RNA sequence: GACUCGUUCAUACUACAGUGGAUACACCAGAUCCCAUCAGAACUCUGAAGUUAAGCACUGUAAGGCUUGGCUAGUACUGAGGUGGGAGACCGCUCGGGAACACCAGGUGAUGAGUCAG
RNA sequence: GGGUAAUUGGCGCAGUUGGUUAGCGCGCGGGUCUCAUAAUCCCGAGGUCGUGAGUUCGAUCCUCACAUUACCCA
RNA sequence: GCAGAUGUCCAAAGACAAGCUCAAAGAGAACAGAAAUCUCUUGUAGACUAAAAGGGGAAAAGCUUGUUUGAUUUCUAUUUUCAGAACAAGUAGAAAACGUGAAAGCGUGGCCUAUCGAUCCUUUAUAUUUGCAAAAUGACGUAAAUUACUUACUACUGUGCAUAUAGAGGUGUCUGAAAAGUUACCACAGGGAUAACUGGCUUGUGGCUGCCAAGCGCUCCUAGCGACGUAGCUUUUUGAU
RNA sequence: AUCCGACUGUUUAAUUAAAACAUAGCAUUGUGAAAAGCCACAACUGGUAUUAACACAAUGUGAUUUCUGCCCAGUGCUUUGAAUGUCAACUUGAUGAAAUUCAAUCAAGCGCAGGUAAACGGCGGGAGUAACUAUGACUCUCUUAAGGUAGCCAAAUGCCUC
RNA sequence: CCUAUUAGCUGGUUAUUUUCGAAAGAUCUCUCAGGAUCGCUGGAGUUGAUUAAUAUAAUUUUACCAGGUAGAGAUAAUGAUUAGAGGACAGGGCCUUGACCUAUUCUCAAACUCCCAAUAGGUAAAAAGGGCGAAAUAACUCAAUUUGUAUUUCACUCAUAUUAAAUAAAAUAACUCCAAGUGGGCCAUUUUUGGUAAGCAGAACUGGCGAUGAGGGAUGCUCCUAACGCUUGGAUAAGGUGCCUAAAUAUUCGCUCAUGAGAUCCCAUAAAAGGUGUUGGUUCAUAUGAACUAGCCCUGAAAAUGGAUGGCGCUAAAGCGGA
RNA sequence: ACGGACCAAGGAGUCUAGCAAAUGUGCAAGUGUAUAUGAUUCUUUAAACAUUUUAUACGCAUAAUUAAUGUAAUAUGUCCAUUGUAGAUUUGUGGUGCCCCACUUUGCAUACAAUACCGGUAAGCAA
C-alpha cells in the first residue's frame, strides 16, 4: 500500500547520457521589446545609409553604359 | 505542507553583514554601464525594489539591455539535461560591474607594445603564458655550522 | 472598508481627462426569461425524464468581490473597478 | 594661517585633560519687515559692542575600542586509499589541504576639486 | 431568492386618521384609610430597528435582526 | 519529522513633502505615594512598523502635521513553480491624463516573503464595429420636376433576440462529477503489492545471572543479604516489522 | 428440585424439531353499500358476496389466577374553517402597435386551535442531619414532557465477578 | 435469443544468425494494481569534419567572485548555567540572609553567532573579433548643425610552421522526423532523520544488483580480482603451497599449553570485573620490597534430533605478530 | 510459489474505414478520366482499349484573415525579381604539395536578423 514517494538516484546518469548541452550562440538578436525610442531613430538611420548607397549604385549603373 | 515561497532559505545569504548596516554610498550611483558589458549581480537587502531572485546570487552575466534605473542581464542555468539562458531584470543597486576579465585586458595592453618592439628589431618572441614547471640545479653555500639535527620526540 | 461617494479620476469615455465621478455598487441582476439558454434549459427539462443538468452543492466561500461603478458627470458614461473580497463593506460613512 | 563641496566610512569612535584667535569659522547684540512658535529656545529676518568660556583645530593618558603583524599550531577539523587496529565505542598509516578564541607587540590616519587672507 | 406579519417607557400594548405628532395597565416616589390586610382618589419622571423628498406626520429604495409557508441548471 | 501560521484586515494602515526622535534609567518639583504632570543628563534602537516567523529601517521605512486619490486606461521583455503548459503572485519598461514638492525626483496599493479559481450558463458595461437569409420601418429629409411607377443627393433608421470585447456570480476533493446505509442469505475478477497461525531479524516488556559497597545482621560491609548506580545472557511472555 | 413454553398441534425434503410458528382467551382500528370498507385489472369488468355490524376487513398479545403505574413536549394518525398566512392551472382586469409585462380572485395540503400511549417510544443529579460508631426518617439546592410506580433479581438480563 | 455484451484484472502468444540497447525519476489526473506528458532507446535523412585543425570536454592551470557546514565561543550579542570575592531594600535591636553593582569562575545550543575551513560551485583566457584615425546617416541625447551615442564606409595593424595557458582513439560532431519499452525497485562504503532496536521506516553523492556469466571467499543475486567471438603457446591478479587439492611438512626471528586452546574483509556473537600463569617495559625505595603498564593464556561463559576453524587432523605448528 | 502423467494433429496482432510520416514511380501550376457512354470488346474478357465531331461536371492544390456586413499581399519609377552577416559552386593572380592556403570574382540551400505590404484590434483624426 505504501510505496516510494521521491529519489533522484540514476538521473544525472540519464542528463550525462547525451552531454550537457549549451545554447547556439547566436550573432543577432531580437530587439521586439527593448528600449523604444532609440530603435527607431536607428530606423531611420539605415534609412538614409540605404538610401545614398542605392543612389550611387543606380548613379553607377548610369554612367558605365554611357 | 510544503512551503515553497519566493524568499524561503534566505536568512543568512540576504542579511546586512557586522557593523556594515545601511544603505549603499552616493558614488554608487555614478558607475558607468555599456551593452556587452560583464557584470556581477549581488542582491543588496537595503532596497526591496529590483531584488533578484535567491538563485541568481552571486552570479556573472553580459547586459542586454539598459534603462532608467534597471538593467537586463543573461545568465545561464542548468536544468537536468541542458543550460538554459534567463533574462534577469534587476534594479540598479544589485549591480556590479565584474572583475573576472582584467587579466586579459591587462595581458593585451601589455603584450601590444613588446609585439611592437619584436618587429621592430625583427624578432622572433613568444607572447603565450608560462605554465609553472621544473626547476634548474643551483650550488647552494652554507657553513657547517648551521645546520642543525633533529630527530622524533619522545612522549609525555 | 469605508469608501467615500465621490472621486476625481482618469475618464476613459469621449473626454481622457480627470473629472468628478459618482461611486456607487454594482447588483447581480435578474435572469430573464427569454435568454436562449434559458429556453434551451426550459425545453430539455420537459417530458420524461427527471432533472437533467447538475446542481451544485458543495457551498465553500463566505465572501464576495465589492466591484465598484464609476460614472463620468461630463459625459454620462459608466466603467467597473474591482477591489478585494471583504466581509463589511460601508459606501460613505465617518471618517476614523 | 583658514574656508566650501567631496572620497575612504572608527588608525577617523568614546571618556577625562593641556594649548590657540591677522583674515576666517563661531559663540554673540536684537524683533520693524518675510517668516515662526505656549515660548524670537528652535526656525526666519536685521546687525557688529564683547569673548576664545564653549563649538572647532592640534596634543597628552602603562586609557577602553579599532586596526596590522607574531604566536596559538601543523594543534582542532577535513578530500582520496586500505582483505588497516579494535567485540564495540573509536583510533593510526600512505598521497593532499588546513582554522578559530586567547595572549604579546607596533600604530590612532590619508586624500580630490576650487577659494580667501599676509 | 419570493410572500406576509411584527420591532415604541422599567415590562406589556395602543397610535400607520400629514396644518395636535405621542398615549394606557403592571411599575416607580408623597398624602387617604386601612382590629396588623382591603375596592382608594390626586400627582412627578420614564420613549417611536437606521440614513434623504413635488412635504407639517408613522409617505420612500435599501439594511440589520425574528417568525411562517413556499422556490432552486454556473 | 520538528516549532507554527493562511481563506482575513485598512479613505487610511494607500501617495508625496516637511519637521522631529524612540524603550529605559538616574537625579529634581504643592497635594502625589511603586504607577498621574513638568525640567535636565545618558541612551546603536534594548521601541515601533495590522496579523506566524525570518530579513530591512534613525535629519527614516518610526511619530506628528499639510495637500491629495498612481488602489487610474492600454501594450511589451520577462522571474518564480515548471512540461520550461494555464491560472496566480512579482520585476523592468513604453503611449495618455494627474498628485506632491522650491526643485532634482517619487507614485500602476499595503517596507519584502502568504492571503486564492477553467469550459458551458447568467448578469451589467463599451462601440461613427455587426447580424436575424426576397425586401421596407429616422423620412418622401433636401433640391428640382410634374401632369407620374419622375430625377439626383444623405456617417447617424421599429420591439425582441443573437454576436465581439471587459469585470462579476464557483467549484477548500482548491487543473474544477449533481450523490445515504446495511448484508450473520450472499456473488464475481484478483491480491501473499495487505490483516488473522508457525518459522526468520530485534529484545523495549517478561524471565535468569553478574560487579561496587551505604546499610541490615546486639557487636561484625561480604554466614545469609544488599539501597543509589552499572555489565550481560535467553527466546518457555507480550510487543515491533 | 430449578429454567422455558399453558395444553393436543406445526417447521428449515439432504448438518438446527426447539424456548421458534399456530392456538383458545384478551384488546385496538375501519366500514350502513351497488357514488360503502379492504383487495385484483391495460381496458372493459371482478373477489369478499348464495354476504349485511352476533358481519366483513386490518393489527398486537398469547390458557387459568392476580395485575396492567406516570408522560401528548418529539415523530405519526386524527377533528374544526372564509376570522385566517402561504400555496397551481384556468379566468378576469391594466398597459402596449403586438409578442410579452403587471395585478386580483373561498381547491386540496402545510401553518394556526384541539384529541389520542393495549400508537413509535420514554420514565434525573449534588450536599447536610438522630446522646459511642454506623445509617439518614428530616432539610437545602440544581433540574425534566415525565423523572422507573406495583413487583422481581448476580435470572437464557451484573462489566467489575470465581 | 439481443451476444463473439463489457473487464484499468489472471493465464497463453509458434524458425536461425548478426548489430545497437533501457526504465523503475519528474508534472497533471474520482489519481495510488491505470493513463497522458517530459526524460532514457532504435531506425531514417540532411548539414558538417576528414587540413595531428577549429567546434568540443563529469579534467587541470592562471585571474576573479559568492557562501556560514566541520571547528571555535561563552569574559562578544541572545537564550541556558555552578561557585566564591570585593563594594555603597526588608532583618532584633553597630551584625543573619537574599538582594543591587564591579572584576572573576565550572558547564552548554537543529530551529544562537564576533570569526571561520577541507570538499563542492560560477565567469574569463583574441580574427563573423580586438586596437587606432578619418568621413557619412539620424525624427534619439545634449547648453552644443558635433555634446554624445548606435550603426555605414575607408585607411593602418594584432602571436600563428608550434597553434594568444596544459592535456585529449576531440567530427564516434550538430540538427530534424517517426516510433517502441518504462513510470512496484533493491543493495554496499561514506553523510543522515524517526525508533530500545531490527535482514525496520524515510532521504544525499557515487558504484552496483536487476539485465551478467568467468577465478577466489567450503557453501551464497549485491564482497575481492576481473567483465565474455573460435583456438595454440607464454606470464599474472585476487588468493594460496600437510592430505582432501595444482604448488614450500620452505627459510629466518619472537610468543603460546588451554580437565570446553586457536586458526584473518563482508561473516555468521560476547562484556563489566578478576588471576602469586608466563613474557617485556616504567617509576619510587639498602638488591631485595612496592606500585603501575600491555602481549598470549585462564575465570566470568546455561537449551532443547547427533555435528562442524569446510573435513581429517595439527603443539621442534599444519596456531598468533613479522621478514 | 502456481501450470505440466505421455504421444499425435489443431491453436493466437488479422480485415475494412479514415489520417499522418517515411520511401519508390508518373506528370507538374496543375493533377486525378467520378457516375456513365463507345468500340470490327465478348471461352478466357467480371480483363484490356477509348473519351463526346480561345474546349466552364466534381475533389484536392494554386491566398489569407475576421463573430460578421466583408476586405484582400513592395508599385509603374523597372521583364524587373527588398537589405545585411556566414556560406556551396564559378572567375583571375601568387605559395606549399587535381588538393589545401593568401588575396580577387560570383553569392545556391540554409541559419540569424532587418524592412515593406494584407486581414483583425487598440490609439489619433474623422463626410
Ligand atoms: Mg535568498
Ligand atoms: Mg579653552
Ligand atoms: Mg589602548
Ligand atoms: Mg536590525
Ligand atoms: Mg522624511
Ligand atoms: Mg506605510
Ligand atoms: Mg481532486
Ligand atoms: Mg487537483
Ligand atoms: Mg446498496
Ligand atoms: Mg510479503
Ligand atoms: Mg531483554
Ligand atoms: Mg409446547
Ligand atoms: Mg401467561
Ligand atoms: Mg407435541
Ligand atoms: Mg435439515
Ligand atoms: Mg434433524
Ligand atoms: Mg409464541
Ligand atoms: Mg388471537
Ligand atoms: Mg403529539
Ligand atoms: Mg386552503
Ligand atoms: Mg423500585
Ligand atoms: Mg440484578
Ligand atoms: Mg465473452
Ligand atoms: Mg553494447
Ligand atoms: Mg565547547
Ligand atoms: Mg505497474
Ligand atoms: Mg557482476
Ligand atoms: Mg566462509
Ligand atoms: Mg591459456
Ligand atoms: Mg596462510
Ligand atoms: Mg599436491
Ligand atoms: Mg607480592
Ligand atoms: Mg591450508
Ligand atoms: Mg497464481
Ligand atoms: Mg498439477
Ligand atoms: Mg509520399
Ligand atoms: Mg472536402
Ligand atoms: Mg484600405
Ligand atoms: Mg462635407
Ligand atoms: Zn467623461
Amino acid at each position: 500500500a505504501k510505496s516510494k514517494n521521491h529519489t533522484n538516484h540514476n538521473q544525472n546518469r540519464k542528463a550525462h547520457k547525451n552531454g550537457i548541452k549549451k545554447p547556439k550562440k547566436h550573432k543577432f538578436m531580437s530587439r521586439k521589446g527593448l528600449d523604444p525610442n532609440f530603435f527607431r531613430n536607428q530606423k531611420y538611420c539605415l534609412k538614409g545609409i540605404q538610401k545614398k548607397k542605392k543612389e550611387l549604385k543606380l548613379k553607377a549603373k548610369q554612367e558605365k553604359n554611357n | 505542507g510544503k512551503s515553497r515561497g519566493k524568499r524561503s532559505g534566505t536568512r543568512y545569504k540576504f542579511s546586512k553583514k557586522f557593523r556594515k548596516h545601511g544603505e549603499c554610498t552616493a558614488n554608487k550611483y555614478l558607475e558607468k554601464l555599456n551593452y556587452g558589458d560583464y557584470v556581477d549581480i549581488v542582491c543588496d537587502s537595503t532596497q526591496q525594489k529590483g531584488m533578484p531572485f535567491n538563485y541568481y546570487h552571486g552570479k556573472t552575466g553580459k547586459i542586454f539591455h539598459i534603462t532608467k534605473r534597471g538593467v537586463g542581464v543573461l545568465v545561464n542555468k542548468r536544468v537536468k539535461h541542458r543550460i538554459e539562458q534567463k533574462k534577469v531584470c534587476v534594479r540598479i543597486e544589485h549591480v556590479r560591474k565584474s572583475r573576472c576579465n582584467e587579466d586579459f585586458l591587462l595581458r593585451k595592453i601589455k603584450n601590444a607594445e613588446l609585439i611592437k618592439e619584436a618587429k621592430l628589431k625583427n624578432e622572433h618572441i613568444n607572447i603565450k603564458r608560462k605554465t609553472e614547471g621544473p626547476k634548474p640545479a643551483a650550488m647552494i653555500k652554507v657553513p657547517p655550522s648551521k645546520i642543525i639535527t633533529i630527530e622524533p620526540l619522545p612522549f609525555y | 472598508v469605508n469608501v467615500p461617494k465621490t472621486r476625481k479620476t482618469y475618464c476613459s469615455n469621449k473626454c481622457k481627462k480627470h473629472t468628478m465621478h459618482k461611486v456607487s455598487q454594482y447588483k447581480k441582476g435578474k435572469e430573464r426569461l427569454s435568454s436562449l439558454g434559458r429556453r434551451r434549459y426550459d425545453m430539455k427539462q420537459k417530458g420524461f425524464g427527471g432533472q437533467t443538468k447538475p446542481v451544485f452543492k458543495k457551498k465553500a466561500k463566505t465572501t464576495k468581490k465589492i466591484v465598484l461603478k464609476l460614472e463620468c458627470t461630463k459625459c454620462k458614461k459608466k466603467r467597473f473597478q474591482t477591489m478585494k473580497r471583504c466581509k463589511t463593506f460601508e459606501m460613505g460613512a465617518d471618517k476614523k
